[PDB]
């Protein structure tokens, strides 16, 4: 199966319109996912999922609730000293 | 085990280079061979000087490749500690009022954890939930006079216009205490009726 | 860069001696991947801070501020807001020329148009709720009330604003204005971006050009040297070219690793602002400038 793209030749992975989170990047927006049996596929790549925040000039949202969550950061500090 | 990545591809790559460069000994650099006796063995040395400078020049070439690299790329690190250094002098030890540069979310503390040519930090921080759509206004008329919230908003969930702090929802009663008066009506765009009770007034009467 | 061809062109003589040279062919691939990966890693950071794309409601009241310069034009194919185009149109062959030797440009992971989704998003996000969508889902705040808080950043008691609202409405717009001039009528304002794209331009043309020198060896044109020459001899000379190309690679490959480290530092610089500037409200003076 042979699908043209924008960053080139794509063969083996069936087109989808159906967009999904990016999951393999491969260029200009198109990205690859294993899922439908299943078959390597390829889309645009969606960005996010869609929100339109219902706004008027007196409408006010103020959470009422809270989470605590621990995120890990993780960094780089030294390297292997060599000589 | 994809988490530590950061650390992960810190260490493959100075273990990369090094097999790089260690497999650079290997190589002919268009010298009759890699093994720098066999020159010395083969050939008379008149000739095998050219010989080992191939050797030489590609081998002292592929150490400033090396180093080159270890330069630039300690400067990353060099960099990335910085970032530890600033998250570990302001996030931990301190609070962050900068936003999502403790993670994303109001950051309360920061708990530094150790890691193999790293640091991890555990980041507590405080994520609001559950909403309420509610009818506000920026300011209350009393008496003509304009009453502001001191810290905080008025929200009104049905005729009561409380106000409360911005992050929490804890509603209360309107009272002088919670506002400052300014100006006077015509002007606020949006202000809307109500009364503001007096904390004093009702010790009065007695 | 295609490492194999761009030394040794279509000749297998010139490509076997480049095998005496063992892994610097491909060093230099895992080199510029890395450069190549990070970058669409950079993009990533900057624009994509946003879990969700929010987008403006249909109907813009916001007190005042007319914000239909900065926001995405909905008459546009590609919907960029009216400032983004005057971007596009001042900073801008280079098309195969280089795609001749080996020298290729790869797509930018993100088309632009979904760039213009992201800083739509943010600046929908910004404007609707407030800072709250980077601490979590985005809260639909008035934003006449939010400009109230970001008085109080200041230490400027809201009142000013609720009283001022008409006229800080029109010092805003006409500020807006003026930076479409700015930008519209003075062409160096981009320097910036320009000289990036100049320098990665440039030193792609210093590359090429590369090929075409003697390097010692009796000509630029490997074949020649093929063609006009018994190979035991023409063996030294091909050294050479490679010698003289393959270390102008390394000449070219180490610029890009060190110039990418400042925009990779340049970058987080951005990250930075987008989340403190934009997403909240920064107390660094002179930060946001
Ligand atoms: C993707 O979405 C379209 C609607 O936008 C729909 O017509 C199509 O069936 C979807 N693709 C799939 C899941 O086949
Ligand atoms: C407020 O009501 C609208 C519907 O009018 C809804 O779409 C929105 O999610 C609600 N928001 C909150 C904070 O409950
Ligand atoms: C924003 O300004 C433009 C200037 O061309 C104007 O045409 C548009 O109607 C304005 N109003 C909005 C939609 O904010
Ligand atoms: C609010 O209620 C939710 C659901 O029960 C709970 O998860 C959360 O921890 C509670 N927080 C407060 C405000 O008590």
């Amino acid at each position: 199966n042979v699908f043209q793209t924008r960053a080139g030749c794509l063969i083996g992975a069936e087109h989808v319109n159906n967009s999904y989170e990016c999951d393999i990047p491969i260029g200009a927006g198109i990205c690859a996912s294993y899922q439908t049996s299943q078959s390597i596929i390829a889309y645009t790549m969606s960005l996010g999922a869609e929100n339109s925040v219902a706004y008027s000039n007196n409408s006010i949202a103020i959470p009422t609730n809270f989470t605590i969550s621990v995120t890990t950061e993780i960094l780089p500090v030294s390297m292997t000293k060599t000589s | 085990a994809s988490a530590l990545g950061k650390l992960q591809d810190v260490v493959n790559q100075n273990a990369q280079a090094l097999n790089t460069l260690v497999k650079q000994l290997s190589s002919n650099f268009g010298a009759i061979s890699s093994v720098l006796n066999d020159i010395l063995s083969r050939l008379d040395k008149v000739e095998a000087e050219v010989q080992i400078d191939r050797l030489i020049t590609g081998r002292l070439q592929s150490l400033q490749t090396y180093v080159t690299q270890q330069l630039i790329r300690a400067a990353e690190i060099r960099a990335s500690a910085n970032l530890a250094a600033t998250k570990m002098s302001e996030c931990v030890l301190g609070q962050s009022k900068r936003v999502d540069f403790c993670g994303k979310g109001y950051h309360l503390m920061s708990f530094p954890q150790s890691a193999p040519h790293g640091v991890v930090f555990l980041h507590v921080t405080y994520v609001p939930a559950q909403e309420k759509n509610f009818t506000t206004a920026p300011a209350i008329c009393h008496d003509g006079k304009a009453h502001f919230p001191r810290e905080g908003v008025f929200v009104s969930n049905g005729t009561h216009w409380f106000v409360t702090q911005r992050n929490f929802y804890e509603p209360q009663i309107i009272t002088t205490d919670n506002t400052f008066v300014s100006g006077n009506c015509d002007v606020v765009i949006g202000i809307v009726n109500n009364t503001v009770y007096d904390p004093l007034q009702p010790e009065l009467d007695s | 860069v295609d490492c194999t061809m761009y030394i040794c062109g279509d000749s297998t003589e010139c490509s076997n001696l480049l095998l005496q040279y063992g892994s610097f062919c491909t060093q230099l691939n895992r080199a510029l991947t890395g450069i190549a990966v990070e970058q669409d890693k950079n993009t990533q950071e900057v624009f994509a801070q946003v879990k969700q794309i929010y987008k403006t409601p249909p109907i813009k009241d916001f007190g005042g501020f007319n914000f239909s310069q900065i926001l995405p034009d909905p008459s546009k194919p590609s919907k960029r807001s009216f400032i983004e185009d005057l971007l596009f149109n001042k900073v801008t062959d280079l098309i195969c020329a280089q795609k001749f030797n080996g020298l290729t440009v790869l797509p930018p992971l993100l088309t632009d148009e979904m760039i213009a989704q992201y800083t739509s998003a943010l600046l929908a996000g910004t404007i609707t709720s407030g800072w709250t969508f980077g601490a979590g889902a985005a809260l639909q705040i008035p934003f006449a009330m939010q400009m109230a808080y970001r008085f109080n950043g200041i230490g400027v008691t809201q009142n000013v604003l609720y009283e001022n609202q008409k006229l800080i409405a029109n010092q805003f717009n006409s500020a807006i204005g003026k930076i479409q001039d700015s930008l519209s009528s003075t062409a160096s304002a981009l320097g910036k971006l320009q000289d990036v794209v100049n320098q990665n331009a440039q030193a792609l043309n210093t590359l090429v050009k590369q090929l075409s020198s003697n390097f010692g060896a009796i000509s630029s044109v490997l074949n020649d040297i093929l063609s006009r020459l018994d190979k035991v001899e023409a063996e030294v000379q091909i050294d050479r070219l490679i010698t003289g190309r393959l270390q102008s690679l390394q000449t070219y490959v180490t610029q890009q690793l060190i110039r990418a480290a400042e925009i990779r530092a340049s970058a987080n610089l951005a990250a930075t602002k987008m989340s403190e500037c934009v997403l909240g409200q920064s107390k660094r003076v002179d930060f946001c400038g």
